[PDB]
């Protein structure tokens, strides 16, 4: 129609008070043209933030993909529009879109090299993984293309990713060999959280092993001060207890609330657990940010059994 | 004793005509020199078994149509004039192993580009999508040519190894045919990723891209010898130079050699012969017709050595040297139909590359 | 009583604000994972609006009490869980000692696997000399008591407590919370006797973080019944 000729035109050409008026007028938001190019496309790969912020509040299709399969992030990503991006995703933008040639967004910001664009959709969840038609990964983008930095970056996302997902899941054989590709077992994503963290927590013993002896930092902390240690006193495991004792795992170290291993294993139930910490040097003295002995948790979550071997101080 | 030559009207025939007139003087044979309109579809039937015009001036690509009823004649010169000439622009009017005419000019596309904008051009396809940016930065873009015409497009598609027929030793072998080759494959992806990636646009057709680069909108453009009277027309301080390198090999745009056959049925043709060896085809006969109207680049390098002069007319000639003849056959027609509809599809994304080109191949009756 | 098997392991936690204090219009996304079976929130939350015009510790209330643990035997008087996948709306009127009060509402439903907590936020009558616009509360929090109670009108519970909210010249701010939970399903919910929960709460900041951000790790749990 015309006033979708109109919006269109009103997107490539910047005129941000053009397409106010253009909106009150109730111009269809998703009008698209031959080519399938909607507003939302054009104003990405022309750079102009305002406009999109305005398209995003009448509800534009953030998805909506023209007859090749690119989306607005692929532009946005393309031609180093690091603003629109990050609105982009903001509003729910398919971070690993792909084109008509399985190209994601990743695939083309690293061709070009973008790294703070490539950051900012490794952090939202980019497939670096993803292949194109012609089997390569943005990491082999990034080398034929000559971005040997991103390509080290790319093949570090891919690996920690991939690591925390095998621990997480309990493959032994997986996490074995991922080590003998690189992967850096002290890899932390943007929780914090290491392969140790989640193989204590999910009860792998065997994967918490491996780690360990590939040197995996056993004093670890997560945003919110926790330790493998931590994680396993809450979860009850108990030969992992014993084992990252072992190896040096801080018996005293606090959260951020200044709960210790101890605290927490008197908050769950683990009798078994809070014999080996004390064995191991626990100070059942030690209180919380609040003032409260493992002790005190013991009695308020009504488990004396606990509470009498903590008696014993 | 009568000459009656045919050649189209933006040609320089009043040109002609003094040489014709400066013959008259030296052998008493009138020449005519008209003009008339449609000579190329009337030629093949009206002087088949009639009177027709003793020489003809028109693209090789005809003569090929012509040479297939036989109605032109074989034409034998020696080796001491085959060596004034540049060897490929006998291939042009080269037939079944047979030459046809005289290849008088040479035209093919070249890379046209405002120095204003833009005083280095790139060399090779790949820089375009980089220095698109640097120019979009400033309103502007990069490239911009006609995309409708596989004319234009075809030198990048077939830089890479692509080619319509085969050319050996004067003969094209009609049933292997080079569209589908990883060559034209390469290249065509490409165009499509600069259209995909809105460095041009699908839509884009020859008068846009002329009025484009002519205001300066755009810094580049591909076009032919024929736009630079308009181009100058406009203003903008243009240049000329080699179409850039894609994959290393240099982009192969289709040659039109402008050449001159003999007609069979003509009673003077041994004199006539001569008028085109001794007469025409020098420095004093071709600058006369070159005042009238200009030829650009020309077969005979005495004569093009001081054209080269000129950069433009120089530039034409080295994409020449490296651009592919275009096949006077008549499954050209079909050639052309089956790439146009295959570059417009991949282009406004109608289909993918590949079944396009594959879909293009067999219109063109070639096997994958 | 199904509804609470939703909440044997751990459950994905997002959040999502948009309120005004003063005009000073702001949104905040808050991302992370709860588990009911500890009552521990494992949280950060990022301001996409840029700065905060208030201090992030006045909203950590207004940031799932369905994640409090519950003891074996008051699993009759949890309300939260009760409620689910349907949800619960919860609405708040903060009254902020000597400066202004917050009014808000939220709906603490399951959006697929995860639970989510749409909040909208009103704030007013605050004092630019005050505490809050003064961004004089300290980056910390205090443990405290949420006592449950039932509305038998309102087929939903009354909850009403303090909050302490330190002060670095060494005061306090209080915040009296006033708030109403009603079930957005049609079905039965367990509205429970009169108890409380008890709150534990730190606040910390991540290091490789450059927006206004807030982590908080959070541990609740139920009392009050034999």
């Amino acid at each position: 129609s015309d006033l979708g000729k109109k919006l269109l035109e009103a997107a490539r050409a910047g005129q941000d008070d053009e397409v106010r008026i253009l909106m009150a007028n109730g111009a269809d938001v998703n009008a698209a043209d031959n080519t399938g190019t909607t507003p939302l496309h054009l104003a990405a790969y022309s750079g102009h933030l305002e406009i999109v912020e305005v398209l995003l509040k009448h509800g534009a299709d953030v998805d909506a993909s023209d007859v090749f399969g690119y989306t607005p992030l692929h532009l946005a990503a393309y031609w180093g529009h690091l603003e629109i991006v990050e609105v982009l995703l903001k509003n729910g933008a398919d971070v690993n879109a792909m084109d008509s040639d399985g190209m994601t967004p990743l695939h083309l910001a690293a061709k070009w090299g973008y790294l703070e664009i490539v950051e900012v959709l490794l952090k939202h969840g980019a497939d670096v993984n993803a292949q194109d038609k012609f089997g390569k990964t943005p990491y082999d983008l990034a080398t034929d293309n000559g971005n040997q930095w991103i390509a080290e970056l790319l093949k570090r996302a891919a690996l920690r990713r991939k690591l925390l997902e095998a621990a997480r899941a309990g493959h032994r054989d997986e996490v074995e060999d991922l080590i003998k590709n690189g992967a850096d077992v002290n890899a932390a994503d943007d929780v914090g959280v290491t392969p140790l963290h989640l193989a204590a927590q999910r009860g792998h013993l065997e994967i918490v092993e491996v780690l360990l002896k590939c040197g995996a930092d056993v004093n670890a902390a997560d945003l919110w001060g926790q330790t493998p240690l931590h994680l396993a006193a809450t979860a009850g495991h108990l030969e992992i207890v014993e084992v990252l004792l072992k190896n040096g795992a801080d018996v005293n170290a606090r959260d951020n609330i200044g709960h210790t291993p101890l605290h927490l294993a008197a908050w769950a139930g683990h009798l078994e657990i809070v014999e080996v910490l004390l064995k191991h040097g626990a100070d059942v003295n030690a209180q919380d940010k609040f003032g409260k002995t493992p002790f005190d948790l013991a009695i308020d979550n009504g488990n004396e059994d606990i509470a009498e071997v903590l008696q014993k101080a | 004793g009568n000459l009656v030559i045919w050649i189209n009207g933006d040609k320089g025939y009043n040109g002609l005509a003094e040489v014709g007139k400066k013959f008259e003087k030296d052998t008493g044979i009138k020449v005519t020199v008209e003009h008339p309109d449609k000579l190329e579809e009337k030629f093949p039937q009206v002087a088949a078994t009639g009177d027709g015009p003793d020489i003809i001036f028109w693209a090789h690509d005809r003569f090929g149509g012509y040479a297939q009823s036989g109605l032109l004649a074989e034409i034998t010169p020696d080796k001491a004039f085959q060596d004034k000439l540049y060897p490929f622009t006998w291939d042009a009017v080269r037939y079944n192993g047979k030459l046809i005419a005289y290849p008088i000019a040479v035209e093919a596309l070249s890379l046209i580009y405002n120095k204003d904008l833009l005083p280095n051009p790139p060399k090779t396809w790949e820089e375009i999508p980089a220095l698109d940016k640097e120019l979009k930065a400033k309103g502007k873009s990069a490239l911009m040519f006609n995309l409708q015409e596989p004319y234009f497009t075809w030198p990048l598609i077939a830089a890479d190894g692509g080619y319509a027929f085969k050319y050996e030793n004067g003969k094209y072998d009609i049933k292997d045919v080079g569209v589908d080759n990883a060559g034209a494959k390469a290249g065509l992806t490409f165009l499509v990723d600069l259209i995909k990636n809105k460095h041009m646009n699908a839509d884009t057709d020859y008068s846009i891209a002329e009025a484009a680069f002519n205001k300066g909108e755009t810094a580049m453009t591909i076009n032919g010898p024929w736009a630079w009277s308009n181009i100058d027309t406009s203003k903008v301080n243009y240049g000329v130079t080699v179409l850039p390198t894609f994959k290393g090999q240099p982009s192969k745009p289709f040659v039109g050699v402008l050449s001159a056959g003999i007609n069979a049925a003509s009673p003077n043709k041994e004199l006539a012969k001569e008028f085109l060896e001794n007469y025409l085809l020098t420095d004093e006969g071709l600058e006369a017709v070159n005042k009238d109207k200009p030829l650009g680049a020309v077969a005979l390098k005495s004569y093009e050595e001081e054209l080269a002069k000129d950069p433009r007319i120089a530039a034409t000639m080295e994409n020449a040297q490296k651009g592919e003849i275009m096949p006077n056959i008549p499954q050209m027609s079909a050639f052309w139909y089956a790439v146009r509809t295959a570059v417009i599809n991949a282009a406004s994304g109608r289909q993918t590359v590949d079944e396009a080109l594959k879909d293009a191949q067999t219109g063109s009756g070639g096997t994958p | 009583s199904k509804g609470e098997e939703l909440f044997t392991g751990v459950v994905p936690i997002l959040v999502e604000l948009d309120g005004d204090v003063n005009g000073h219009k702001f949104s905040v996304s808050g991302e992370g994972e709860g588990d009911a079976t500890y009552g521990k929130l494992t949280l950060k939350f990022i301001c996409t609006t840029g700065k905060l015009p208030v201090p992030w510790p006045t909203l950590v209330t207004t940031f799932v009490q369905c994640f409090s643990r519950y003891p074996d035997h008051m699993k009759r008087h949890d309300f939260f869980k009760s409620a689910m996948p349907e949800g619960y709306v919860q609405e708040r009127t903060i009254f902020f000692k000597d400066d202004g009060n917050y009014k808000t509402r939220a709906e603490v439903k399951f959006e697929g696997d995860t639970l989510v907590n749409r909040i909208e936020l009103k704030g007013i009558d605050f004092k630019e000399d005050g505490n809050i616009l003064g961004h004089k509360l300290e980056y910390n929090y205090n443990s405290h008591n949420v006592y449950i109670m039932a509305d038998k009108q309102k087929n939903g519970i009354k909850v009403n407590f303090k909050i302490r909210h330190n002060i670095e010249d060494g005061s306090v701010q209080l915040a009296d919370h006033y708030q109403q939970n009603t079930p957005i399903g049609d079905g039965p919910v367990l509205l429970p006797d009169n108890h409380y929960l008890s709150t534990q709460s730190a606040l910390s900041k991540d290091p490789n973080e450059k927006r206004d951000h807030m982590v908080l790790l959070e541990f609740v749990t139920a009392a009050g019944i034999t």
